[PDB]
């Protein structure tokens, strides 16, 4: 029973690492193509809730 | 075919006319409707029912009473509305067209 | 949550490792220790639920229904242990293994903030349930009743699952609290009237929306007792909750994809009513009348106002309450003369008197006597519901009047009239039965003194 | 004693959810003292507002 | 049927007289808090915004 | 007790006995007896729980929110204002309801103690609640069980557009 | 099922009570229930059975004309107001097999000779099915009509049900 545990935690903790990595990797990669990129990315202008409107629904 | 018989039905007074109906062992019957009795009534009912009566203002509702006297007090010594039909102040506010 | 979810669990442990005669006990008192501390899940605000983390959430919806899932735990186990006594020690200690893994999974479904972890503890579900209907189910009917309650649901979740997918991927999150702020109108289109129907069908299923109901009589007459109580106290609130969850991101499209439902509703509860006066099993009876029961919350949830919602709440607790103090009264007369049939022993008042006392207390909530937490519910819906459009109020008194009929019908054939004259084998109420019942009705009564606490977020 | 050490199960595992419960609220301070509604000074002698 | 109700009625109040009498001391030895102002530079604690000392106690304890 | 401009009374006017019968009133010899065995013994264990109670005084206060931005004041999306904007707007929502039941409660004891005279000596409180009620339908009525302070704020704009066009064509 | 004596016998009954129902006063009852009485003899010894049929046939749609919409019923009869009131109070004996020790011990004497009454049926059974088995054609009972005990210490068959049934005012 002992080792059975020991196992699982062994091969676990490195499955965990590069399951880790795969996920950093991934970021990594995104960040620079959005960076590489900004016209496909612009930065728009948000509006308040004030300034946009939305129709009202009432529930009646 | 090779099958048991269907047994009969065991009546649990029969052996024990004291039973309360939780166990045929006397003893562990005993004690099984003590945990339920107790912690069923003398625990989770009586003290969760008082637990329930003293929760501090479930959802603030008395706190609102007092904040609407504390503003009613306020609005009508001042002579303003007691309330108002916009709820957000329209300078902030931009219709479009 | 993990106050509750790893004494939950500690269940399992603690019933393998008691003695041998010892696991109804042990079990019995540690879950009703954890009933008592899911009281502190009464810290609610007036403007923010309570966030534990990431993973799960509390508000006035949830807690109710989480307090009536730990409670009805202990309760199925004082509800079981006698009909198994003659099983095997390790499947006695595997049901009661299914009865914990399902309180696990429920309250784990009901404080879900993210929606996709709320499809998975919700299917999940299904496994402990189906195991008990057909494992420990007494007749050759439970496995049919197993196949239809397993493809019914994932016949309504499957689309589910794709179109919270679905949702995620457009809006980002399934996070409910997120969703509360990211929600957008849904417009018509004949792509939004089917992402309607996959976010509600699944939920229909549970209730059940009459027509979609068929499946909840079948099961109810196969499974065992804990298998009823559950059933009918908390699973099909499953659907009620996962409706008045997700009916937040549906509008407006729900002003006119809710009529059919409505329709089916008001005219169902009217027809099962009526099918309650004919019925000639006990426990189908009560299932029927569950179905019936079940229509008004649908039709409180679809018309989305906060009276309707107040009275949803309300009523899903009142009956979880009711309808399962009904199957452990049906189940303690089958425990002595092993027949559903509801004129087969007659005049039981005459040879137990207390436990009649019982049968007219649970028949008075279940038509709904003021003041009890029954009547505000319905009150509450039937008010909501004029105002929607008056003319619902005949519907709604026509069923009332409907309801109160098969409420007594069952009182009077069970316990009234002249005793069957050769069933001789009834034999005075044990205190496992008389504390079960008590165990039902004095939660439900003593609520009244307190409704807030289980009238939801819009109280 | 070894009858009624299972009794302890139970009790524990809730002290120890009480527990995981207290850390992981640990995990989400980002805006302890930092809301709009509730950001104040800290008092005299006070560490954090809470934990 | 007659021992159901004695042990019923024997367990309700095993606690429930204890409680109906701690209720009644507290609330004559101890009483209610008195409505004040917030002390100008004071800042209360949570459970210092109920009146009932149960409740106050519920908050400062559990919640 | 309470603060008497919020929960307003008149000046009680009692007429004063005026027999016109020999025979003893047996509602004055009654109110005496009442006091006698009622009130007193009761007044007296008041006064010792009184006298306890000063004993051991302490406070309780009232909560202050600090207002913060609403949601017109919110850009689109932004979580972290609206959820502090909505909470606002929740809080105020449950002090509208009180407000509108303290004004329910001055009509109702208006009601009953102007006794057949109501209709007329009423009439300064219905106007008023007829005024509050108006103000609250036309904050929070219609926006349904899934209300925030967005559909608030989306009603609103629909009524003042309105109110504009009606203006504009008049 | 009924012979015609049977038949003209109940509806001779059946029109006093309703003559009676309506006339209330006995001298008037008297008086009519004897006018009656002399057309049931009028035709007493009619010995054409066809003809007496008819008779019997067209009496019986006078009555249906003349009958009392609201005849006096005895109180305890069926549909009377006393039919029934006492059932709930008629409890079987077998329920006093689950009482506790305790209850039993306050009624010592009547539990004895009830011991002595349980003995008696236990020690008289197999008798009383033997004594069917034997007095019963092949092809089962052609009626419900059940036989006497034939011999000394023997108890009629099928007894226990009878003899021990609740009394008519039980409580
Ligand atoms: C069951 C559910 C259990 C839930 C848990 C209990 C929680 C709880 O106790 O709260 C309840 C409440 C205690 O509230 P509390 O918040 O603790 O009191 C705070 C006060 O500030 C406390 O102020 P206080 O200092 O004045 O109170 C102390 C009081 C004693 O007060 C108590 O301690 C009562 C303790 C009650 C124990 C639990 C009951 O001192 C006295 O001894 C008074 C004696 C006067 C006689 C001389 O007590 C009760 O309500 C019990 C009954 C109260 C008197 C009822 C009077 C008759 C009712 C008339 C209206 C109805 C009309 C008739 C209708 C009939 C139908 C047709
Ligand atoms: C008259 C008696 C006096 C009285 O009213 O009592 C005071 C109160 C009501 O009066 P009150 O609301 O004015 O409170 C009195 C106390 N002060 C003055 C401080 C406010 O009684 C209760 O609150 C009783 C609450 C009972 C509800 C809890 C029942 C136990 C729940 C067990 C959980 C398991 C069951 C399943 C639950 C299902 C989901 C919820
Ligand atoms: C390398 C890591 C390994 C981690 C292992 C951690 C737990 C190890 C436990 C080892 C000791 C188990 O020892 C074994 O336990 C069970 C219950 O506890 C006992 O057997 C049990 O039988 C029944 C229940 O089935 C009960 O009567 C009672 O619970 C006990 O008698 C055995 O008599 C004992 O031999
Ligand atoms: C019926 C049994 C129910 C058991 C559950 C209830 C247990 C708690 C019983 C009340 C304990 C005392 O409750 C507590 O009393 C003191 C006042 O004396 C209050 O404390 C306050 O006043 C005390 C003075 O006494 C000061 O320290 C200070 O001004 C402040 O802390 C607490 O805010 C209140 O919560
Ligand atoms: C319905 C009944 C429920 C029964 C629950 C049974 C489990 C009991 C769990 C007890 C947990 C107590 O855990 C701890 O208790 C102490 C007092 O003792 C509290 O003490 C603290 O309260 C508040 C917290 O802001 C502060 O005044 C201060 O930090 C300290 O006084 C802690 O806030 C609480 O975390
Ligand atoms: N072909 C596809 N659509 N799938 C796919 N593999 N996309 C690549 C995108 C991706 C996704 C997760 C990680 I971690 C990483 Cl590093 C990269």
């Amino acid at each position: 029973q002992l080792l059975y545990i020991t196992s699982f935690v062994f091969v676990g903790y490195y499955l965990l690492k590069r399951q880790d990595y795969m996920y950093a990797v991934r970021d990594h990669d995104m960040f620079s193509y959005i960076k590489s990129h900004p016209e496909d990315f612009p930065e728009k202008d948000k509006k308040t809730y004030g300034e946009v409107f939305e129709e009202f629904h009432p529930v009646r | 075919w090779q099958e048991d018989p269907e047994p009969e039905d065991e009546n649990l007074y029969e052996k024990n006319p004291d039973s309360h109906g939780y166990d045929k062992d006397p003893a562990v019957d005993i004690w099984n409707m003590r945990v339920v009795f107790f912690f069923g009534f003398s625990i989770v009912l009586v003290l969760g029912s008082t637990f329930v009566a003293y929760l501090p203002d479930y959802r603030m509702q008395e706190w609102a009473r007092r904040e609407a006297e504390r503003l009613v007090k306020y609005r009508e010594a001042h002579g303003l509305p007691i309330m108002e039909s916009n709820c957000f102040d329209p300078s902030k506010i931009q219709l479009p067209e | 949550m993990l106050k509750y979810i790893i004494p939950t669990i500690m269940l399992m442990p603690l019933t393998w490792l008691s003695k041998n005669n010892m696991i109804w006990v042990n079990s019995t008192a540690h879950s009703l220790l954890i009933s008592f501390t899911s009281l502190l899940l009464m810290n609610q605000f007036g403007d923010n639920s309570l966030n534990f983390s990431l993973l799960f959430f509390s508000d006035s919806l949830s807690t109710p229904l989480l307090i009536l899932t730990m409670w009805l735990l202990p309760l199925m186990l004082m509800a079981s242990q006698h009909h198994l006594s003659k099983e095997n020690l390790t499947r006695k200690k595997l049901f009661i293994t299914m009865l914990i893994s399902l309180q696990l999974f429920l309250i784990m479904t009901f404080t879900a903030m993210e929606l996709i972890l709320f499809y998975i503890l919700f299917e999940a579900t299904l496994v402990p349930t189906l195991i008990i209907i057909t494992r420990w189910g007494n007749q050759t009917e439970r496995l049919n009743a197993g196949l239809y309650f397993l493809f019914y649901t994932l016949a309504g979740s499957l689309p589910l699952l794709v179109a919270l997918i679905y949702i995620q991927n457009t809006v980002g999150s399934l996070n409910f609290l997120m969703l509360q702020y990211w929600v957008q109108p849904v417009h018509n289109s004949w792509s939004n009237v089917f992402m309607w129907l996959a976010c509600m069908m699944a939920f229909m299923v549970k209730m059940p929306l009459y027509g979609l109901h068929l499946w909840l009589p079948k099961a109810h007459v196969e499974a065992p007792i804990a298998g009823s109580m559950v059933l009918a106290a908390v699973l099909l609130k499953l659907g009620g909750y996962g409706m008045l969850r997700i009916t937040l991101i549906l509008n407006p499209m729900t002003d006119f994809m809710a009529y059919p439902f409505i329709m089916l509703s008001l005219w169902g509860m009217i027809m099962t009513s009526s099918i309650c006066l004919r019925q000639t099993d006990l426990k189908s009876l009560i299932a029927y009348s569950s179905v019936s029961h079940m229509a008004l919350v649908i039709v409180a949830i679809l018309i989305q106002t906060p009276w309707s919602y107040m009275g949803a709440t309300a009523l899903m607790i009142a009956h979880g309450l009711t309808s399962s103090m009904l199957f452990c009264l049906a189940n303690s007369n089958y425990e002595r003369i092993h027949s559903r049939t509801m004129i087969l022993a007659r005049g039981l008042q005459t040879l137990l008197p207390l436990m009649a006392t019982w049968w007219l207390l649970a028949s008075l909530t279940n038509l709904a006597l003021p003041p009890t937490i029954n009547l505000i519910g319905e009150l509450f819906v039937v008010m909501s519901t004029f105002s929607w459009s008056n003319i619902t109020i005949i519907l709604m008194g026509v069923n009332m009047v409907i309801t109160a009929l098969y409420s007594l019908y069952m009182l009077i054939m069970t316990q009234r009239g002249k005793y069957t004259y050769h069933i001789n084998n009834i034999s005075p109420s044990f205190t496992r039965e008389n504390a079960l019942m008590s165990l039902h009705i004095l939660p439900l009564l003593l609520l009244t003194l307190n409704p807030k606490i289980i009238l939801g977020p819009l109280y | 004693v070894r009858d009624h050490w299972v009794h302890v199960l139970v009790p524990m595992g809730f002290v120890f959810g009480y527990y995981l419960d207290r850390k992981n609220d640990e995990k989400l301070t980002a805006f302890r003292n930092k809301s709009l509604l509730y950001k104040r000074e800290l008092k005299p002698n006070e560490e954090v507002t809470w934990k | 049927d007659k021992r159901f109700l004695k042990l019923l009625r024997f367990y309700i109040l095993l606690t429930g007289i204890p409680v109906a009498i701690g209720i009644t001391l507290i609330n004559v030895f101890i009483g209610e808090a008195e409505l004040a102002e917030i002390p100008e530079g004071y800042v209360p604690e949570h459970w210092e915004y109920f009146k009932h000392p149960i409740s106050r106690w519920i908050a400062r304890t559990f919640f | 007790s309470w603060d008497k401009d919020v929960y307003p009374e008149p000046p009680r006017r009692t007429p004063a006995p005026s027999p016109q019968t020999s025979l003893p009133n047996p509602i004055t010899y009654l109110t005496k007896a009442f006091d006698l065995l009622v009130d007193r013994p009761v007044t007296l264990v008041r006064e010792f729980i009184e006298r306890q109670h000063a004993k051991n005084k302490y406070y309780y206060y009232h909560r202050e929110f600090r207002r913060v931005p609403d949601i017109t004041e919110c850009q689109e999306k932004d979580v972290l204002c609206m959820f502090e904007a909505e909470m606002q707007w929740r809080r105020d929502y449950k002090v509208d309801q009180e407000i509108v039941n303290i004004i329910q409660e001055r009509l109702k004891a208006c009601q009953q103690r102007e006794g057949e005279s109501h209709r007329q000596n009423c009439a300064k409180e219905l106007e008023q609640f007829t005024q509050v009620v108006k103000a609250y339908q036309d904050r929070y009525h219609d926006l349904g069980a899934h209300y925030s302070a967005r559909k608030c704020l989306a009603k609103q704009k629909q009524r003042m557009l309105a109110e504009r066009k009606a203006a504009k064509e008049a | 099922y009924l012979t015609h004596q049977q038949k003209v016998l109940r509806l001779y009954k059946r029109a006093l009570r309703h003559l009676e129902s309506w006339c209330i006063h006995r001298d008037k009852y008297r008086y009519f229930a004897c006018l009656l009485r002399a057309r049931f003899d009028e035709h007493k010894n009619e010995k054409d059975m066809v003809k007496a049929t008819q008779l019997l046939r067209e009496a019986e749609e006078e009555f249906w004309h003349g009958q009392h919409p609201q005849p006096y019923i005895f109180p305890e009869s069926p549909g009377g107001t006393s039919y029934e009131r006492y059932e709930c109070y008629k409890v079987p004996e077998w329920c006093l097999d689950d009482w506790h020790p305790s209850e039993k011990a306050m009624y010592p004497d009547y539990f004895a000779k009830r011991e002595q009454w349980k003995k008696l049926r236990r020690e008289s059974w197999e008798r009383e099915v033997k004594q069917l088995q034997e007095e019963t054609p092949v092809g089962g009972p052609r009626t419900e009509a059940l036989p006497p005990a034939r011999k000394q210490g023997d108890l009629p068959p099928l007894w226990w049900h009878i003899v021990t049934r609740p009394r008519e005012r039980p409580m």
